[PDB]
């Protein structure tokens, strides 16, 4: 699909077989989801950007479907204000910027 | 390194 | 061009006569540059990011050339960690996401 940028590029994702809305964010190295009680082992991590850093939990090899495209990789969880799909998963679904 | 450049108006 | 996302999507811009490197950022509503001088009137504004809120200076109707494409629009200047081209200008240069 082609997603224009007039509005925030929010799409449906599936993690755990369940659906969420997430922002396709070419300005994010990593994927970070709003706080959710995901099972599995995790490691603490700090992620930063405008306004400083937040503490998150890093989960590895988590399957995630993005607009019907399967992906699997590292998923961070913490107090982000919006679910964010970063480049680690954007590359897996073959996403490009085009102009 | 800082690596999540979410940015929002308001 | 078509830009893949295995690396940060960094491009050269020209603004106020000067060259800089900036990140093409679909997760940003606005364009935010690191501290610099720009001519003309500015307004104090605040914006949010992953870590919280920061203070910026808003310059309106600023010409900016992005990877050879012309835009004229709002540029925010403040303590962002990286120069960011957000959707306000990505739309002007005809940028879309594709997968």
């Amino acid at each position: 699909p082609q997603i224009t940028l007039w509005k925030r590029p929010l799409v449906t994702i599936r993690i755990g077989g369940q659906l969420k809305e997430a922002l396709l964010n070419t300005g994010a190295d990593d994927t970070v989801l709003e706080e959710m009680n995901l099972p599995g082992k995790w490691k603490p991590k700090m992620i930063g950007g405008i306004g400083g850093f937040i503490k998150v939990r890093q989960y590895d090899q988590i399957p995630i479907e993005i607009c019907g495209h399967k992906v699997i990789g590292t998923v961070l969880v913490g107090p982000t204000p919006v679910n964010i799909i970063g480049r680690n998963l954007l590359t897996q679904i073959g996403c490009t910027l085009n102009f | 390194r800082p690596g999540n450049f979410l940015q929002s108006r308001l």
